[PDB]
């Protein structure tokens, strides 16, 4: 029948009697009121995986099948609150009804289903909207030490996606309940938790919750994949749902792996990314671009879980502890980020001075380790030496303050074509915030026109209008 | 012939009880197709392998599809033999799963077609051949300096951002286009986003009908990654066996064939070894590519792409998959830092099969002082690095020089490059191959400049931009 | 003298240039070999985890 | 209904209670017996329960030794989690695990009431994130890495550097301070450090608002690991009912971690990594999570680590670095050198050096002798190896400020009277900052380098100078 | 015993690695469940039984001593190994040994910048 | 056969190095515990109640012979590794032939100080 | 081998000399049989007894006051590793021991001795 015993209690771990006709994962309620999902339906004994607190649970205490498929609740009314894995609340809001149930594993958009990339994601980073180019289902891995500025650029890049319409998701996996607080204060003053759900399973919940915690957050993700609006997924760490992996493997007595990771990894985590594309014109044209976010030790990229993850994503940007504890803000290395899908996506105004200035940070980068003695070579040497230098000062962002679109395109031109090259160094920085009001009092035709045409401004007027700004600038 | 009941269900590993001693052998399929009897259950439709017999009527099984939603009790069929791929040339020019079921939503097969066993017993001694024949692929550095041949294992290694899945496409094309060579590609672990962008690309260069694919991706489970590589072994042996003819074979990753067995291996419950591998993975890994022939009626050459687990070759998998190769080129990312492309070492890849006689010896004289000035090349450059070039003597100068023109000359422009940079393409012939190669090694042509020769087919296309160019 | 002293310092920049190139090579091979130990030794620890585990 | 004994192992226990009354996982049992004849040893023991076993039985650990139990010995079962007593009469004695008094004192009433060890932390809604900046009294820590209210704070550090001559001078700072509660927790501490610390803080004076909890490493692996809860639980009494900034210091939770490690290994589970244990993160983050500042007040702790070989990676440091909010790296080589507490200007990082939080000047001096500090540790070789005089002049006042700054953040300290005998010094925030902004701006560049060492003012060093007549 | 009479005592250990291997085998021979290396999970506690037996009682309990010497053999200069960690933080200070410096002429051979006495400066004579 | 009838005889095998990883695949698959790099001890004994069959008998005997020419796969030049002295144990001698040099032109190549015969002198005619 | 020099050391009072040719193999055979014998693993795949078994062996061949004998033995490493159990457990027992490294053999260098770590009273 639906009743069975529990018949032994682990570390998180349980098995039962009874339950003959569960099917595997089932989600299974337990008296107490903590649900289980049953993992492996072996001869006679059911093993029974436990979500949350599991002090509670003694042998003889009933245990009891829910009737349906592992799933998460879905619906319109989630947009503004912060839920569990399971789907419960936790802001404090009081209930959330939601009518309809999705399946958190699935099988993905086939081969014949999917579709090329091709409406970039305008983050209102610098660096990354002009340089490492993201769009639409696109998979993107951004990678770096701790304490390197990561959910900075998460939380840049989920405000300032307003009238884009990306609904958007935050998944918080093992993190400290401060942190989740101050991010969530964080949303609610800059009025962006109209259209984004945040999901946590802090470290203080078991390792299990933690898994599935990544899994229901794609799968609310799928509504609006499904009906036809675009959609962003932000995991906060993806190591730490490889740690509570191996934790729930070793405590079922699975032998490890290379590495001690078990090698079921890479089964999980390309499962887990792989849902993350563009659907076809015939499907409504919806997406789901992911943002996994991974940590490296040292700062070396070439260990287990960093290779593996490298290799399902379709790029990589890699955020420097060396800069960034030297304090250029937000840190991003040239060399070494990059992106696949990246040069189609990207609008043809920002493409001309995007291969510029990609140049032309690649080419001061090396130079500016040899660049400390001032008097070297004539001009020719020099020229790269004052471009690179004020290219690393434009390029840098004041904090959790995201920069809009056409303004965006308007100071790379002004910084690539070379109007800023009289201009001293040191007041290089306060040109860009003069600008960025003057622009738009005096120059709104350039704004204009670039949201016309997606091109840089007709080129005959551009100077002038620059002009009037560098003189207003003193 | 008989029913079974399901008994355990353990992630993708399955075992089956068949109660009248009516049991199934090793490589076996079974299926299930459920529909709900009550409202508390879920439709399902799914094929087994057979790999263990446990005792006691018993017999432990892994999936090629999800088992989400296995109840205990649950009945089975019995196929009665292997999973069964069809084959003829209804299977041309479309796209099938592991179990021989379209992709494409263009179609389906008929009952009528005729099906092959996925696994079936190597070829005897007797049935090969001894005789070796050149694959002639156009391609100018492949051709000139690792040449392939029929019945050769190949292997492409390289860094995480060469040209692989390019190169791959642009062998296809040509050997469709002007060999007619037909072919047949096997993804395995590979991104499904590819998968989507070479059907268009094929597509696009209009090679479609003659080739045929099978695809098994990162979604799948571990045991249809594994099995979907022998479906397309066992297409190319339809076609080599009895429309006896020359065939091609592609694997896109085959690491990711070995990385399954470990996972499976763990699944069914054998020890570990070495650096956590299963057991058997020489025999595994050979037992694939033992099939892989050149006997009495026609080749299957394969080009493959490995990928070193860890920058380790001396690791398990790679040195297994290592000793089957013949010919390895290998692809080099400070190569393609520049414009070079496709960025191969001539200098790392090496083929068993530039024997003397083969190629004959003026191919073979023509590519020794090739290979002899790039590695004098490769000196000469640290020796101007810690010296200079004002330090070295007329001859050596002229030696860097000509290698200069030898690394720009071995690029060359093709059809997938008609995408990315908008250039329309050439093809070249083997002994052009070598006659262009031999006039720039007497010298007699350094007048044009290095600019020059960045991306060509023939010397007379080196002539033609030159002068035009100013 | 000038023209002593310029390629003395010339002569030193050069020599501790490559004396660099030769400590940047060596730490490189030194640490593919640290790297093949470290990696030897933990694959011999699981090695022992896993014959611990059936042994019980 | 009282279990009985059924194996011994060392450490581990196993009790077979009669079915129905089985307890709970973390509940807690009593032995006490006294001995039928000669031959046996009167013993009490209490016991924990860590996993339900296959039928009736139970497996459990002890918090004392094992010796001398027979089997078929009487369990009484307490029905609840290790209790201890909370309340102000703790304020001054010295606690075993289990709550009763180690010190000869007294002993607490059988009438009180005693929390739980474990229980549930604090959940989403009533959390809170206040900001203040904790004056401490130290002037690297309150210059350089500013500690706050409401965190976890951690020491990283060798062997040997001054982790517990630096908790005993902040022990004593805070009492000063304020008559807000502190208690300590020795986890796996050397019975002597325990006989140092108590001593102490009795001929201080310090006692009277503070409280101790010991385990000595001669304990069971078990009693080590639960003695950083009981600490928990008195500290959570203060906070929740008297509504006040309570401290909790922990001496190391390093041993904790491996107290973990060997608790499962007992336990017969399968190690990882450096063999620490499966449930590493969830155990240390349980423990670390409580510590917080909800509605009513606050629980900031400082917590110290021992870094085994000064490779930071290992997993007991790797995952406690994400919980902390400050940390400053402590280094031998400082210490050694004999500037004190040594900690290291460069290495040490804090949340709470952003002009919204600590103040804008404070950012400005920070750094600027960050930059500093760092701008010195490249010129040192330099100075070693070419002529000190072939240094530039702005390269030379650099290095001379840097000569000063690193002295004078050592400070002379109240512990030192045992060690060396000086009174030592309490330093608001105020006369720190405005102090270093004196050191940067030179005109007391005159005054020399020895004179900054172990000092609280810049009016000291002028002090020490006068005696040495400058 | 002479400790507690008030004699000072003075024991040394000539190798605690052995009686740690004399453990390992004794443990594995009666099948109980193994850990890092093979030690058995016990070890860290039985050599705190040992070594915190070591004391100097008050004046009330008669002004006695046990300073203890124990010894232990690292393999090739090994250390973060199981049983050298485990002693390395059980006792008040550690002396390291190196090969290195014993076939260079230093005798005894000490490394005094690996070498640390958490008692030191208390201990010796105000002279010294 | 061949040997105890009277005649000579010549064996290759042409590797030992995958008979040493057949053994190990066989062991595993049974449920023997691993050893060095996973082999078990038993790889010693099976080389050895191998290649000391290979002998040259006494006129009591018949006189007959056997040489026997194994050959062993090194990973990068590993001789270092455990199979390869595993097997350079058993044998009378051996044959380093070397990449380095015949990648440089060298065909082939033997490596003078990794190569040695124990048989020396004894073997050769007098002349040589 | 060891019964008959003890024979003669005793009875006879002779000065004895006694050599093994490679005392290895016997931990080794020891580590062969005895997983089967039915013993979980040590440190790297050998017995649990490997040095009261060893020790064992080793303390019998001893000079008393009948009569003296001296042991010339040879031990082979199992890989060019010394930090493995079974030389580990041996160098104890040795009053005089010479290392034999490959590296100085390479370079012509006979008997390859090792001058920095031969140790003897
Ligand atoms: N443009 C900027 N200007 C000033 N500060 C910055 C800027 N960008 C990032 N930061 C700082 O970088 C710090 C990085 O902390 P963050 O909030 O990203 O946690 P983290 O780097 O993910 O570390 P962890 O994951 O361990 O919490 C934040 O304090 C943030 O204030
Ligand atoms: N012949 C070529 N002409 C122009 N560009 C090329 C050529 N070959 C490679 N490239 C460049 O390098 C990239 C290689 O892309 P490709 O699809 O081969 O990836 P891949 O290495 O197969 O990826 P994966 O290894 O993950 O399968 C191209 O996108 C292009 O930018
Ligand atoms: N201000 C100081 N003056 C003199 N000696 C000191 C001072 N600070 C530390 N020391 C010495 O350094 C030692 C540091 O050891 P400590 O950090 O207390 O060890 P542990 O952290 O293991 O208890 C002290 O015991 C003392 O000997
Ligand atoms: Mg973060
Ligand atoms: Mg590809
Ligand atoms: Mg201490």
């Amino acid at each position: 029948s639906d009743v069975g015993t529990v018949i032994q209690v682990g570390d998180g771990i349980a098995r039962a009697h009874g339950l003959d006709n569960v099917m595997s994962g089932e989600l299974v309620e337990f008296a107490n009121g903590v649900m289980g999902m049953a993992l492996n339906l072996e001869e006679n004994n059911v093993g029974i995986v436990i979500l949350g607190p599991y002090t509670g649970i003694k042998e003889g205490d009933e245990v009891r099948r829910t009737g349906r498929i592992m799933e998460v609740p879905v619906g319109e009314a989630l947009i503004g609150r912060v839920v569990n894995p399971l789907g419960q609340p936790v802001d404090g809001l009081g209930p959330v009804e939601t009518t309809e149930t999705r399946p958190i594993e699935s099988r993905a958009p086939g081969v014949m289903d999917r579709r090329s990339v091709h409406e970039p994601l305008q983050t209102g980073i610098k660096a990354i909207d002009a340089l490492v180019p993201i769009g639409r289902g696109q998979r993107e891995l951004i990678i770096g030490d701790r304490q390197t500025g990561k959910t900075s650029v998460a939380i840049d890049t989920i405000i300032n996606q307003k009238d884009q319409n990306m609904i958007s998701i935050y998944v918080a996996i093992g993190q400290k309940e401060s942190t989740v607080r101050t991010v969530v204060e964080t949303l609610r003053k800059h009025g962006a938790l109209d259209y984004t759900i945040v999901v946590t399973a802090s470290a203080s919940q078991p390792a299990p919750l933690l898994f599935l915690a990544p899994y229901a957050g794609v799968a609310m993700g799928e509504y609006f994949m499904y009906k036809g609006k675009h959609v962003l997924v932000v995991y906060d760490d993806l190591s730490k749902q490889a740690a509570a992996y191996r934790e729930l493997s070793l405590l079922l007595r699975r032998p490890p792996g290379r590495e001690a990771y078990p090698g079921d990894i890479f089964y999980l985590h390309s499962r887990l990314l792989e849902r993350a594309a563009k659907l076809s014109d015939a499907k409504g044209g919806g997406s789901l671009t992911a943002l996994p976010f991974v940590e490296t030790q040292a700062g070396d990229i070439s260990a287990y879980i960093p290779t593996n993850v490298i290799s399902i994503t379709d790029g990589q940007i890699f955020l420097q502890s060396d800069l960034f504890f030297s304090g250029v803000r937000p840190a991003i290395n040239a060399g070494l980020s990059v992106s696949r899908v990246g040069g189609a996506a990207q609008i043809k105004a920002m493409k001309k001075v995007a291969g510029t200035l990609r140049l032309d940070l690649a080419a001061y980068r090396e130079l500016e380790a040899f660049a400390q003695f001032g008097s070297d070579l004539d001009k020719a040497t020099q020229a790269k030496l004052a471009r690179g230098a004020r290219t690393v000062e434009v390029l840098k962002q004041d904090l959790h303050q995201p920069i809009p679109v056409e303004k965006q395109v308007l100071i790379i031109y002004a910084l690539t074509r070379g109007f800023l090259d009289d201009i001293p160094v040191e007041d290089v920085r306060r040109f860009e915030k003069e600008f960025y009001l003057f622009l738009d009092q005096n120059g709104q035709h350039l704004l204009e026109h670039i949201r016309t045409t997606k091109d840089l401004p007709n080129e005959d007027d551009l100077n002038k209008a620059i002009e009037a700004f560098k003189k207003t600038f003193v | 012939m008989t029913r079974g009941r399901v008994i355990q269900v353990m992630g993708p590993v399955v075992d089956v009880k068949f109660e009248n001693g009516h049991l199934p052998a090793i490589y076996n399929a079974l299926k299930i197709q459920h529909k709900a009897r009550n409202e508390n259950e879920v439709d399902i439709d799914l094929t087994l392998e057979v790999a263990l017999h446990l005792g006691d009527d018993t017999v432990r099984t892994i999936a090629m599809a999800s088992t989400d939603g296995l109840i205990r009790g649950m009945e089975v069929i019995d196929t009665g033999a292997p999973i069964s791929v069809p084959v003829g040339e209804v299977t041309l020019g479309r796209v099938f799963n592991v179990l021989g079921e379209p992709i494409d939503l263009e179609g389906d097969i008929p009952a009528d077609a005729r099906r092959d066993p996925i696994h079936r017993p190597a070829p005897k001694f007797e049935e090969l051949a001894t005789e070796v024949e050149i694959l002639e692929t156009g391609i100018k550095v492949v051709d000139l300096l690792a040449p392939y041949i029929k019945g050769g294992k190949i292997g492409l290694f390289g860094g995480a951002g060469v040209g692989k899945t390019v190169l791959i496409q642009e062998l296809i094309h040509n050997i469709a286009q002007e060999h007619g060579g037909i072919s047949v590609f096997a993804g395995v672990g590979d991104r499904t986003r590819e998968g989507n962008d070479l059907y268009h690309e094929m597509k696009d260069s209009g090679v479609i009908s003659k080739t045929a694919m099978v695809f098994g991706q990162m979604n799948e489970p571990p045991g249809a990654r594994m099995r979907v590589a022998l479906t397309g072994l066992t297409m190319a042996e339809y076609f080599r066996d009895e429309q006896g003819q020359d065939v091609l074979l592609f694997i896109d990753n085959i690491f990711r064939f070995t990385q399954a067995g470990s996972e499976v291996s763990a699944l069914l419950g054998r020890m570990p070894s070495a650096v956590g591998y299963q057991p058997t993975l020489a025999t595994e890994m050979g037992q694939l590519q033992e099939r892989i022939t050149s006997t009495a009626k026609g080749s299957i050459t394969s080009i493959q792409a490995i990928y070193v687990p860890a920058d380790d070759y001396t690791d398990p998998a790679p040195a297994t998959t290592f000793s089957h190769l013949d010919a390895t080129t290998n692809l080099e990312r400070k190569l393609a830092e520049m414009g070079i492309y496709p960025a191969v070492d001539p200098l790392a890849s090496t083929s068993r099969a530039l024997a003397p006689e083969i190629v004959g010896e003026e191919h073979y004289q023509v590519a020794r002082k090739v290979q002899q000035t790039l590695q004098r090349y490769k000196e000469l450059q640290d020796i101007i690095a810690i010296l200079g070039m004002d330090e070295l003597s007329d001859e050596d100068k002229l030696v860097v020089h000509r290698a200069r023109r030898i690394q720009f000359f071995l690029s060359q422009n093709f059809h997938v490059a008609e995408q990315f940079t908008g250039q329309p393409g050439s093809y070249v012939p083997v002994k052009e191959t070598v006659r262009g190669f031999k006039e720039i090694l007497e010298g007699k042509y350094d007048h044009l400049p290095e600019d020059a020769f960045r991306l060509v087919g023939r010397i007379e296309e080196v002539v033609e931009k030159a002068k035009a160019m100013g | 003298l000038l023209d002593a002293k310029a390629s003395e310092h010339a002569a030193r920049m050069t020599a501790m240039k490559n004396a660099t190139d030769n400590a940047n090579e060596l730490i490189r091979t030194l640490t593919l070999s640290y790297n093949r130990a470290r990696q030897a030794a933990i694959t011999q620890e699981i090695t022992e985890i896993v014959a611990g585990a059936n042994a019980l």
